[PDB]
């Protein structure tokens, strides 16, 4: 009938059982793998799913507990990833304790070194895998933001990768880009979806705020550099933007505010933020309120005049310029010289100059 | 008997059903899909209420025969 | 424009001064284009009339451009195209081609204009005030204005 | 979205089976009780 | 509209496999201007049933569902349908809206199914077709904007705009502008 | 204005002229420092040609605004800026300054354009339009 078969049709018994995997009749499927003995637990659904896979889709912890321990049961790794993708935490648990992760140690190794032994392991049908080859699983649940499935394999010893430099001349990077060069792109795009996530950014290092603003500028560049994914690596550097503000909206006392604008008063973030144009990060109210006490800093009661009292300050401070200088010159440090040095009147002192300059411009072409 | 060509099809519709269902999974639920839900509810409720039944007529019966 | 993003009543329209001069900079090149194309047709047909025209406008390459240019404002007279002599021909081409150039101008100024309101409607003018103001406050953290800062 | 209450529809399908197969052996019991009185 | 047909509306995977396992297929209505006994006499009785009657089986054979699962080739069953139904809105204007809604579906099925493609295989088999751009061709022949603007059709098309240029492929415009003169 | 608001057809029309009043008399505040700018600049440059140009545009200080505020409606001619003399260079920055005058006042008029649609799609003319018209009709309750 349909011009492609993705699984003779199986056996009535086969049937029956595929049927109780899927719908989590569990009565049947332990009568099943105890006693039918001419049932194979690797028969397939129309869709390429055997048992196992069937399991986990619906979210049948029982039925799958009751497959983990049949013996010689296939497609152990796609089920992990799949368990991930739907964030069924349970699930995973229980099939990253089957012999198949607990001995081997599939999830430490890198998606290379997986891919280097041909070994099936995370394919799920006789050709191919459910997601891209070089999606691990800690990338997968980075990709999901399943917060705890990503602490759970980062306990195993899960990392992500920190793609190579993209002018890189090493024999790996040359022979993947010999090779494919868009399966080198894709893995490339893969493994920076991973590491810019909330999940894994908050939960993999120590410093997430320095790492995420890093990581922003590091998917900005690679934006211009490769053009056809422009847009890929656009939403992938809005994400650790906005993971850097999401963070610094959490802070409820000035020594958190301190702790995330100051980094380790220099404010070190808030140079890299603008250097880096985090723009909804520096414009936040925690960031604006630090910026505005430094703005305002002997100058207490000018914080709150309306703006007619600071245009008033400003033509004294015009006025007022050069007995300000001399007195500068001649007392350094004052009432005078704390209010001379606070940044709000270096600014209008400047204002008041180059009005004072304009003021001249005209003047001179008096008469 | 299947050429490469064949094959990648195969693989690429394969994928791509796979990842249409997934796509409908990320559909809102509308209230038809809930007021299914619901009548599963009610008929497991009818049929467990049931089940009760019998096993307190065949608690009867053994009374009987005792 | 060093002075204004302070104010929080003019930053924003700063801002937005910025944006749209940077964006109207293409469609500049584009009528660049346009305009030095109608410049040369026009200054190749006429420059033989020196003597015989009502007006100097076209005759050489840096009056047809002050002619041209200056009819973007309309500030130019139609009578810059008539002929002393009867070469009808000449002329009536001349008033095509000047006639088709000020179509141009407009098609190009109202795509210009409209690309631009698209590009406005799709979009944080408080995000970028703010960025742009806090970017001039910490250009004064760091511990005399120029004109008095020469006494070491 | 759809896949988040269909996870619930099976939760409920699984539990009915569980629960129906539990009054059955209630009911297999009672009948081997009956054999035995 | 009968079991396979409204199936293939509904989108339902499994219930339009199962009816193709059992042998149903949707009608490929004839051609609009049809002369054939058949049509004549559908087209003389009714001719709104008619009308709304090939909407419905052009509703059915547009759908995804049954585009992936009903034919070989489905991306070419799918060009060669979303041309067929954009050139139906522009004979029968009464219906324009359905048959462009169809059409539109059939283009974003094609440029959805090469979405999904992994690796430079897969790419080429899609472009290709079974390097002549067979596909491509049909694409911007059939106007199917976002198959051709896909970032995969669009790195195979610049990996063959830079055939020679290895450097070339990555310098400032300023270096191309540099060359461009130099040419000159 | 104190009469239109009783009327459904013309208070929401204005109720839209105040608020467009209100904003605009910003960028009008910005077209004045580029108008001051762009003036004394000119002022400076042709003042010392009181006899010897076409007209007394650029003469005086009132008689350059005038002219360089009549050029915001096309209504100065270009024959203001050229001189007498041979001069050529004068005459040329006079040329540029004048154009560039020009194509910054319609940069700004365009922006200004602009900034107001943006606060139009963004937004309730029923509500603003009756609350207009109660403060007209409670103006007259008390007897
Ligand atoms: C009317 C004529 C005679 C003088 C016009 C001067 C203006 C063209 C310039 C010169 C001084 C400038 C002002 C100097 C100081 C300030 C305060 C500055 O900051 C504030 O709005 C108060 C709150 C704060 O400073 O954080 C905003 C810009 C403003 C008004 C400047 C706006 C532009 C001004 C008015
Ligand atoms: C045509 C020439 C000769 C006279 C033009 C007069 C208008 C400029 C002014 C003067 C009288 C005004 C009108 C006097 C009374 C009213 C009724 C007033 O209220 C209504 O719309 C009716 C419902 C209500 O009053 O609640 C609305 C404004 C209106 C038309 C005024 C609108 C502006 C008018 C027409
Ligand atoms: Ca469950
Ligand atoms: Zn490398
Ligand atoms: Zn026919």
């Amino acid at each position: 009938g349909p011009a492609f078969m993705f699984n003779t049709s199986l056996t009535a018994e086969e049937e029956r059982f595929l049927d109780a995997a899927e719908y989590g009749n569990i009565p049947v499927v332990r009568k099943m793998l105890e006693e039918s003995k001419t049932l194979n637990v690797n028969c397939v659904d129309y869709m390429g799913q055997n048992a196992l896979q069937l399991a986990v889709g619906n979210e049948h912890l029982e039925v799958t507990e009751l497959l983990l321990k049949k013996e010689n049961l296939a497609r152990i790794g796609d089920a992990l990833l799949l368990a991930i993708s739907k964030g069924y935490v349970r699930i995973v648990e229980a099939i990253l304790n089957h012999p198949g992760f607990a001995a081997s140690k599939r999830l430490t190794l890198s998606p290379c070194e997986q891919e280097l032994q041909d070994d099936d392991f995370y394919a799920y049908d006789e050709d191919g895998t459910r997601f891209s080859p070089d999606i691990t699983p800690i990338i997968l649940a980075a990709h999901c933001q399943k917060y705890e499935v990503v602490h759970m394999l980062l306990m195993k010893g899960a990392r992500i990768e920190r793609p190579h430099d993209y002018f890189c001349k090493c024999g790996d990077c040359m022979e993947k880009q010999r090779h494919d060069s868009f399966s080198h792109s894709r893995s490339r795009i893969n493994a920076y979806k991973g590491l810019a996530s909330p999940a894994y950014l908050s939960l993999s290092s120590e410093d997430p705020v320095l790492t995420a603003l890093e990581l922003s500028n590091e998917l900005a560049k690679l934006a211009n550099i490769e053009k056809e994914f422009k847009n890929d690596y656009r939403k992938l550097s809005m994400q650790c933007k906005d993971f850097v503000v999401g963070v610094l909206d959490l802070c409820r006392d000035s020594e958190e505010v301190e702790a995330i604008l100051n980094g380790d008063a220099s404010l070190s973030r808030v140079k890299l933020a603008i250097k880096y144009e985090v723009k909804k990060f520096v414009a936040h109210p925690n960031c604006q309120q630090q910026l505005l006490t430094i703005w305002y800093e002997n100058l207490s009661g000018l914080r709150e005049q309306t703006i007619a009292i600071k245009c008033l300050v400003v033509l004294v401070v015009a006025l007022g310029l050069p007995f300000l200088a001399i007195g500068y010159w001649i007392a350094p440090c004052s009432r005078l010289g704390k209010i001379l040095r606070s940044p709000f009147m270096k600014f209008v002192a400047h204002a008041a100059s180059f009005i004072i300059f304009l003021g001249l411009l005209v003047f001179n072409a008096s008469d | 008997q299947p050429t490469r060509y064949q094959q990648i099809m195969k693989r690429l519709i394969k994928r791509y059903v796979l990842k249409a269902q997934v796509d409908k999974e990320n559909d809102e639920v509308n209230e038809g899909e809930l007021k299914e839900i619901k009548q599963d509810i009610s008929s497991l409720r009818y049929e467990l209420l049931e089940d009760k039944s019998q096993a307190t007529e065949e608690l009867a019966i053994l009374i009987h025969k005792l | 424009a060093y002075i204004l993003p302070a104010n929080e009543s003019f930053g924003p329209l700063q801002i937005s001064l910025g944006r749209t001069v940077k964006d109207i900079f293409k469609f500049m090149v584009l009528f660049i284009m346009v305009f030095f194309a109608f410049m040369i047709g026009m200054f190749i047909l006429y420059s033989y009339y020196l003597g015989a025209k009502v007006n100097a406008a076209f005759t050489t390459v840096e009056e047809s451009f002050k002619t041209l240019f200056w009819s973007i404002f309309g500030l130019s007279e139609v009578t810059s195209v008539v002929l002393k002599y009867d070469h009808k021909f000449i002329e009536n081409i001349g008033y095509v081609l000047y006639g088709i150039y000020n179509v141009t101008m407009v098609v190009v100024l109202l795509n210009m204009l409209i690309a631009m309101i698209n590009s406005s409607y799709q979009e944080d003018s408080d995000v970028e005030w703010k960025f742009a103001r806090s970017k001039l406050w910490l250009s004064y953290f760091d511990d005399l204005p120029p004109p008095f800062s020469l006494v070491p």
